[PDB]
C-alpha cells in the first residue's frame, strides 16, 4: 500500500489525498492531506497530538507506493485548517533541488566547461548528476 | 352577530403604489373560502462552533 514516511518512522495517519507532481525542469513537489480525528476521545485522542507534532517544517519525508519508493523530499508548508468539527492538516514535501532556490549566491567560472560549472553546482545539496 | 344575521363576504382591494395612495380595481367574491391558512416561517442557522461550548443556532 502507501506508506508515509516522515524522519524515519512509519507514522500511522490517514492520508485522504496523496499528489506526487515531477515536471521537466521543475523541483517535483508532493501535497498530502490528513485528517487529525477529534471525535474518538480518550487514550488515541492525544496520541494522535503526539504524531502531528512530529511535522516540524524541515524533515525527511519518504512515500512508498507499492513497496517502491515514490517521492523522498523534505517538508515546506504545513497548513492546518480547524473548520467546525472538522480539523485537517496540509503537508507538502520538496525535492533536494528545493535548497537551491532562493538565496542569492555569486560565482565566476573561468575555464570550465558547461557539464562542470552545473554538476558542481548542483552539489551544493546533495544532488548527482547523471550525464 | 349581535345586531343582524347577513353575510359579510370577503374583498379583495388593490393599489399600485405600496401605499394606499392610487387606487387599483377593487371586488367583493361570493362564496367564502371555509377555510383559510396563513403559514408562518422562520429560518434558523447552527452554529458550528470549533470550541464546543455551546449548542445554538
Amino acid at each position: 500500500h502507501i506508506t508515509l514516511d516522515i524522519a524515519g518512522q512509519r507514522s500511522t495517519l490517514g492520508i485522504r489525498r496523496l499528489r506526487v507532481q515531477q515536471l521537466i525542469n521543475e523541483i517535483p513537489l508532493a501535497q498530502l492531506e490528513l485528517h487529525i480525528p477529534t471525535d474518538n476521545h480518550g487514550a488515541a485522542d492525544n496520541a494522535v497530538q503526539h504524531e502531528v507534532s512530529r511535522f516540524t517544517l524541515g524533515v525527511r519525508v519518504g512515500i512508498a507506493q507499492d513497496n517502491k519508493p515514490l517521492f523522498d523530499g523534505y517538508l515546506v508548508q504545513k497548513k492546518m485548517q480547524l473548520k467546525g468539527k472538522e480539523w485537517s492538516v496540509r503537508l507538502e514535501a520538496r525535492h533536494a533541488l528545493q535548497k537551491l532556490t532562493f538565496l542569492p549566491h555569486s560565482r565566476v567560472f573561468r575555464q570550465q566547461d558547461d557539464s562542470t560549472v552545473m554538476k558542481g553546482l548542483l552539489q551544493s545539496a546533495g544532488v548527482k548528476l547523471t550525464q | 352577530s349581535l345586531l343582524e344575521r347577513g353575510l359579510s363576504k370577503l374583498t379583495l382591494n388593490a393599489w399600485k403604489d405600496r401605499e394606499g395612495k392610487i387606487p387599483a380595481g377593487s371586488m367583493s367574491a361570493m362564496y367564502n373560502p371555509e377555510t383559510i391558512q396563513l403559514d408562518y416561517q422562520t429560518r434558523f442557522d447552527t452554529e458550528d462552533t470549533i470550541n464546543t461550548a455551546s449548542q445554538s443556532n
